[PDB]
Order: C-alpha cells, then structure tokens, then sequence
C-alpha cells in the first residue's frame, strides 16, 4: 500500500498519520523530527592570519659604495643610505669620516602560529537537508537517520520511507562568509589580490600550506639617526587584530527561526521552516483485518473539562457498545485540536477518557475511533498564566466554529436583518406589481 | 533591569556562561469569551487589536447600510402605492389604506 | 588609468584593445587565450561494482534437525531441508535414511577489485571557470592563469587585471551524472536503497571505504538433487557488466560547442561560449609623451588585393608623411575586418603595408595609425578551396556597405521610385489646389 502526507518541520512535535484501506481496520503512525540539520557545500577562496617582519641587521660598508638587488619576496623594501658615521660601545665603527654607506632592507612572512589561529573565506552555495526521525507503529520504535531530499528510501520493520523535498527553499547564510574558530560572519571580503593595508585580508594565502603569499601593509624605510646603528620602519598594524577587535555581531545571536549555528563542518540546526512530504509504503502484516476487529455501535463524543493552553489541557470521553474487548486506532481528522494518545483499550464498560490541545475558544472536530466516527464541540476558557517554558504542542488555529457562541449571535443578527430585507422586497414587489396591472 | 519581550514565537536569551535559555508565551488576555457581546468584542481585541477593530468596524457599517437601504425601500414603495391618489382632483384615500399607511 | 572592455571567448583568437588617453600617444594590447577549463562542484551519493555471491559448505547432520536464526548481512538467504541422503566418493554419509537434515546459506559482498574499479554517482552544481591568457604591450609579452570569476586580480608588469564574469551560464552537464574511467554519462540512477536486479545499482555503498552495503539481486535457494552434496542457487547476473554493455553514448562524443571532457577532475576544456568582461588598471609609466611621438598628416588608404578568406587574404597601403622615424600602434576601429600586426615601424618615405582578413564582399572601415585616421572601403571576391583545416580568424560579419555594389544599386532603383511617386505626388496636389481656387 502507498500513501502520502505532509509533516511541519517543528522539532519535537508529535505527527499522527492515519491510514485506512477497504477490508482492513484504520492505523495510526505516529511520527517526529528529533534534530535536522542543514549543511551547505563551501569552497575555499583564501584565508588570513597575522603577520610577522623579518628584518636583518644592516651592511654597514667603511670606504666604499653599495647596490641592492630586486628580490622576489612579499613586500620587499631595500635602501642604501649615504653618508652615515655609526657608534659602537668602544668606538667609531669605520675609520673614514663621510665615505661609509649603510645598506637595509626588510620584508613580511605570515606568522608562526597561522596553523593554529586563522580566519578562512568561504562562498556559500545550495544547502541540502539532514534529519533523524523517530517512527512509531503497532510493536515498532525506531530513530533512523535520513537525507531530506527524495533520494534516500529506508526501511523500518519491511515498511519503505522516502522523505523530502522541503518545500521552502531557505538558508540562513550569504553567498560570502568568513569563519573563525566557533564563529560565522556574513561579511563580504576583497577579492583575491587586492587587499587593503589595515583592514581585513592585508595578508592572503590560498591555504595554510600554500607557498606563495600576497602582502599589502606600505611598509617604509627612513634614513638612521645620526651617530646610530639600527633599522628605522614605519607599517600599518595587523588588519586581522582590528578585524577581531571590531567584527561586529555574530550570526550565532542573529540567525532568525531560532536555529543554532555550529562550525566543523558549517551547519545550522533545528532550522524551524516549511514542511516535509513523506512518501510511505507498507506491507500488509501491519494491518489487522475486520473480522478480528471489534466492532463499536451507537458512539457518542462530549467533553468535561477545555482550557486552551500550550499543554494538553483538555479532557474528552467517548461513550460506546461494543461485542468484544481489544484495541483501537483513534484520530483526530481536523488539525483544530490535537490528540495525545494513538492507540485506545476498548472494553465492555462503555466509556474511555482521552486528552487533546486546542487553540480556538470554541473548537468543534470529528474523532474516530476504529471504523466509527463522532462529533465533539467544546468551549474553552483562556488559562491565566503569562509565560511557560516549554514550546507549543498544537497546531496555530484560532477560527472558532460556525455553531459558537459569538459566530451564533452573528448569524442571528444576520439573519434578523435578512429577514426584514426579504420584507422590504416583498412589499415592493407586489406594490409594483399592482401598480403596473392598473 | 531590562525588560524583553516575548512574542507567541519565543525569545532566547544568554547569560554569561549559561546555556541559552528559551521561554513562550500563552493566548492569555482580559474578558470573558461566552457573555454578552461586549465581552466577547473585549477578548478578542485583548488577543487580536488591529483586525478585531477592523472587523467590528465592517460588520457595524454594513448592517447600517442595509438597514438604511431597506428603510429606504420600503419608504419608496409607500411613496409609488399612495402617488396616484394625490394627482387626482377631488377624491380621497380609503380608511384602510390611510390607517395602514400614514396618508395625510 | 582605468579600462575595461569585452573579449570573445575562442580559443586562439587574437584580440587586439585600443588605448586612447589625452596627453599621451594611442596603446595596442594583445590579449589571447590558450585554455579554459569548466569544472562543477561535485557531491557523491554512491559508487557501484560487480558483486560476489559467498556460499560456504553446506551443513548435514545426521539423525537430527536444525533451525538457522537470520544474520544482519546483505541479503542473506538461509534454509534448511528435510529428507536428504548425501553420498560421497567412499559411500553414504549417515545411517538414517530418512532423517538427516541440511543447512544451506548464501549471502552477497563487494568485489576484490571494487577498488580498483568502481562507478561513481554524482550530482552536479553550479561550475566555476579558469582560463588561461596570455597579454602582450610594448616589451611585455606573458602568460598567466586566472579565475574567470570577478575575483582574481592578477598583476602583470605594473598593471592590474580583473577577468569575468563570464556572460553565459551555460554547464554541458545535467543535474546527475556517472563517471567511469575517464568517461562521463548524463543518465539518471536509482535512489539509494531503491535498486532493481539486472540494472544499475544493483549494490550500492556509500563510498569505497564504507562497510554498509545495499544489495538486492534475488538470491533463491532451492532443494539440491537426490544423492548429492551441493547447493544450488539462481540469481540475477551483476548489473554493472549489464551496465557496461549497453551504457550508451558517452558525453565526450556528444558535447555540444566542441569542448573536450576530461575526468579527475571531473572538467570540460575549451568550451566556446559567451564573451568575457576585462577590467584593467595601467601604469602612467607604459605609455609614450606625444611631444616624442611622431605626427602624421594627410593619411590616405588603399586595397591593392582583398579575398574573404579564413586565412589573412587582404593587403592594404597607407601613405603619409612624417618628420621623424618612430613606431606607432595601428588598429582597426570596426568589426568587420580584423588586422594582424599592432604596431608598425613608420620612416620617411611614407608608405606602409598592413595584412587583414575580412569576411564581408564589400568591406568599409576606419584604420587608425598612431595618432591620425583614414576610411578604408574596398571589393573582394571568394576563395576557391571549399574546406580549410584552421579555425576562422575573423568575426563573422556578411552585411555588406551601403556603398558596395549592391546597395548601390537599390538605392538607385529606390531613388528613382521614390522621384517618379514625389512627381506624381506634386501633380496632384498642384491639380486639386486649382481646383479648389475656382
Ligand atoms: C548410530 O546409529 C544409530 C542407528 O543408526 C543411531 O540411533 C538413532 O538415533 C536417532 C536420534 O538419536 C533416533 O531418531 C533413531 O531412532 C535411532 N535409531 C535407532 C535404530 O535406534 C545413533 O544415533 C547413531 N549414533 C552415532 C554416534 O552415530
Ligand atoms: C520508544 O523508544 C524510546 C527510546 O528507547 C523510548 O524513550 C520511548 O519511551 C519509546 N516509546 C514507547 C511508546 O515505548
Ligand atoms: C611571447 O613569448 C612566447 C614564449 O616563447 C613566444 O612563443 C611568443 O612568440 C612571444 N610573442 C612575441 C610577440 O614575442
């Protein structure tokens, strides 16, 4: 047998599905969504570390002149000084006045830590979908792990379950993110190549092993004190530390539907939109035929006790003659209210007591309870607290029934009014009428 | 002190060091939804402002333009029925139909 | 200085960018490309072998029964026969002629060699591009690869260019895919644990290192024959030597717009396709000053022979006259015909030959040499040789001048339509204004 249905992709809200086929009593499978994940695919685009300045001790050359040569390094900048007399601790260090020249020169290497503190660069892409679900039926409890995208077909007790596709198509992250340690950022980057000294991505590196390395920081030399040996520079801080001093807000404390960003590998969970379509195919040993089947006569539905509330504060009894003691499948057909249990004990003393949620002051909707069927109208009182912790365990209805107490007081009044517009009509369709016969 | 508030979606907040924690909010509101109709008007617009407004307003302008058209109607229908008697010279309306119908 | 432009995207076609600034003499860029590869983003779903059917040696016992318990295995199929007498090559194996018992079982595993051949499935996404170009101007002549992607900026002699993106989304691969050796499919599978006998998929593992296995291939048991020690067995052949026979057509026989796929990565090459967009930022110092330049005045063109041909069958003369020897970059200012050489050597004596190829029979175009214009418009005729082993070196434009031949003559037919209605016309008009007088 095949069958089709639709779930809300709500964590943690239970589904009942009910199935019925000619020569075979009504079953309830009773299904939920444990955890869902939503994975999208990343490529690689450059990542970013701090940087460090390697700058060797200066040539200082006593009677002569000195040429630097252009090398192939990130950022190399040389210099050749004129006219320099340097000191030392005991003396001069060169003998001629005005003839010396001091050669420098210096460059920048990622730093030595880059392994193990760097940010990377990603560009998002399609997501696909990731759930655990647990199906209970009959004697079967089970939690499988499925791909919510119509691909993936497993099997519970010899019963065939495919799930998917969702029906929205909506992902949290931008086309360009960065991410760093336990973080997500929904940041656009610069391009590969054209960095900007101090901000983010002055230095770029196309993985962490890579042996090339694009640096952007205006590094500048200046002329040495005077009676002086040193190295004097001038560079733009790190852009990677003022990145991290003033990120911004995290996409962890800003992601909507309230689902919880996780990083190794990127993903988001318990993402709370849209539905799944679950296509079912089940075998007949699952089933219970008729003759074996208690047969219900004369089953009436009333209510004791409606508070609507987020818990299942709501109690229901059914009333029924039966032939033989056993066990039934009861369901509710409309999404109004919400039953707790799925299977009933049915016995020769006439009377079981169910629970339900509802969300309308007045909700009216059929049970079924085996092969018979019932109407149950209710009104409920509003509950008196204000805040509870746990979520909602009903579907959003608040629409009361045509038969309430207010929809009853606008029927009348619209009835009262149609009357006398029928009235009206009527007398001015007669007086017309004789009118026209003069 | 702050205060935050809480939609019938949910609000989670994080403290410090804590896990996050979530809370929800119920359909709670003033009145009483099965007495007169003030009351019922009243918990609605607790639950729902803007479209209980909305709704009572249509509800009231419709009814006062049917019952403005039909009076009309009806005034109409008197006015064609006792026109033919005034045009004629001398003559007089029959009591019944001027106790049925105010005739001057 | 900031440019940008388009380049079409034909392996080979020598692309020729004009630079015009003021206070500076003209610049002519080679642009060409040498490669491009397409490569989409992969994600795998399973990979398929031939499989093996394990049956170890049948269970006898003598005088007593036994009952086999299921194992988790793929497919595994055991049972148990009543009634047997087994012989061997010495004789009977057990007293009781009636009441031995066997136990048969046979369960199905992947192959020794499934590592070393395997198919892969796979679902294909959206595809980024690199390309291959080479950029000469002046004493700069150098290759470079790229990402065709508004990304990459690339840095040649002093000057920075930013390819892309590329203006056709076009991908020669479907949604699903099988790859195989170095071959690709575009045939659709079977869902994961949805496999049929006889066809593909007939086992499926979520990767090669994977040690859950899906296998559905019908493996029925049946009785062995009287007097015997065997197990027989009937299942469906492996359906990936079924696969193999009849595959189909592969893609690289079948892709359209002449672009060759190539596997590991799975990748498509030389893809003719759309145009690409070229930003560029040049240096101040690779121009040349004007007051250097040589000027040319009275700039004259004429087209001694011209033959629309792939190769480049035309010959053009300019005259001029100068006051000093130099060279100056010469372009074409149209699209109908494209030159060949982008600077030429300009002496005293004020006449130089230029080549070009043309696909139109009366083609008309500016022709810029240094810093002066001329208006080149000439007649060819067709070539003799119906097929050519090189590739077009010219954009294909037909329509011919409006001063050829051709449109010469319908404008004089139209011209004297056109007079004899204006005569006719002002006849009448005349004839009905006297009319009117009267
Ligand atoms: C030796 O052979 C005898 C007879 O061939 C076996 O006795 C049989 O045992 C089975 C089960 O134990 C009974 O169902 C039969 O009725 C027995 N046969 C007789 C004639 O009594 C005996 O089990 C064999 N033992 C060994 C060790 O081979
Ligand atoms: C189904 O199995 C889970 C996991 O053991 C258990 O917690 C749950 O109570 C079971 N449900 C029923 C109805 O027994
Ligand atoms: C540019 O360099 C390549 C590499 O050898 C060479 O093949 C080509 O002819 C050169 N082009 C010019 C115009 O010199």
């Amino acid at each position: 047998y095949e069958h089709s249905t639709v779930m809300p992709n709500v964590v943690g809200f239970p589904y009942k599905a009910h199935i019925e086929r000619p020569g075979y009593s009504p079953l309830t499978l009773q299904m939920q969504v444990v955890e869902t994940s939503l994975e999208p695919t990343l490529n690689l685009e450059y990542i970013t570390c701090e940087y460090k300045t390697v700058v060797p001790s200066p040539y200082v050359k006593c009677c002569g002149a000195s040429e630097c040569s252009t090398k192939e390094k990130p950022d190399y900048q040389c210099k050749v000084y004129t006219g320099v007399y340097p000191f030392m601790w005991g003396g001069a260090y060169c003998f001629c006045d005005s003839e010396n020249t001091q050669l420098s020169e210096a460059y920048v290497d990622r730093s030595d830590v880059c392994r193990h503190d760097h940010a990377s660069a990603y560009k998002a892409h399609t997501a696909s979908l990731k759930a655990k679900v647990r199906v209970m039926y009959g004697n079967v409890n089970q939690t499988v792990d499925v791909y919510v995208n119509g691909d993936h077909a497993v099997t519970i007790g010899g019963t065939q379950f495919i799930f998917g596709p969702l029906s929205s198509a909506w992902t949290p992250f931008d086309n360009k993110i960065v991410v760093y340690k336990d973080e997500v950022f929904n940041q656009d980057f610069p391009p590969y190549g054209s960095g900007q000294p101090g901000r983010f991505g002055d230095i770029q590196s196309r993985t962490v092993e890579s042996n090339d390395l694009y640096a952007n920081t205006a590094l500048k030399l200046a002329r040495p004190s005077p009676g002086m040996v040193h190295v004097p520079y001038t560079q733009t801080p790190s852009g990677f530390k003022y990145w991290l001093k003033e990120k911004g807000t995290a996409l962890n404390t800003k992601a909507p539907f309230g689902c919880q960003i996780k990083t190794n590998p990127v993903r988001a969970m318990n993402c709370a939109v849209g539905n799944i379509p679950v296509s079912m195919n089940l075998p007949d040993s699952a089933f219970t035929r008729i003759v074996e089947a208690p047969t219900i006569i004369d089953l009436t539905c009333t209510v004791a006790t409606c508070t609507h509330s987020s818990d299942f504060g709501g109690v229901l009894t059914l009333t029924y003659k039966t032939d033989k003691n056993g066990d039934c499948s009861v369901h509710s057909h409309s999404n109004v209210a919400t039953l707790q249990e799925a299977t009933a004990k049915v016995k020769t003393a006439g009377k079981v007591t169910l629970h339900f949620s509802t969300a309308s002051a007045s909700p009216s909707f059929v049970v079924s309870l085996c092969s018979a069927r019932a109407t149950c109208s209710a009104s409920c009182e509003p509950p008196k607290d204000h805040i509870v912790p746990y979520a909602a365990s009903h579907s959003n209805v608040v629409f009361p029934d045509m038969s309430g107490t207010a929809l009853s007081w606008v029927q009348k009044i619209s009835g009262g009014l149609g009357a006398f517009a029928i009235g009206a009509i009527l007398v001015l369709v007669v007086v017309t009428c004789i009118g026209l016969r003069r | 002190e702050r205060t935050i508030p809480v939609p019938v979606d949910g609000m989670e907040y994080h403290w410090g060091n804590n896990d996050p924690v979530r809370l929800w909010s119920q359909l709670t509101t003033e009145g009483k939804p099965h007495g007169w109709p003030h009351q019922i008007v009243q918990y609605y617009y607790g639950l729902y402002p803007a479209a209980t407004v909305s709704a009572v307003v249509g509800m009231s302008l419709l009814a006062l333009i049917s019952i403005f058209a039909s009076c009309y109607m009806l005034v109409a229908a008197r006015s064609k029925c006792l026109t033919p008697y005034a045009l004629t010279p001398g003559a007089a309306v029959p009591w019944t139909l001027g106790i049925l119908c105010c005739a001057p």
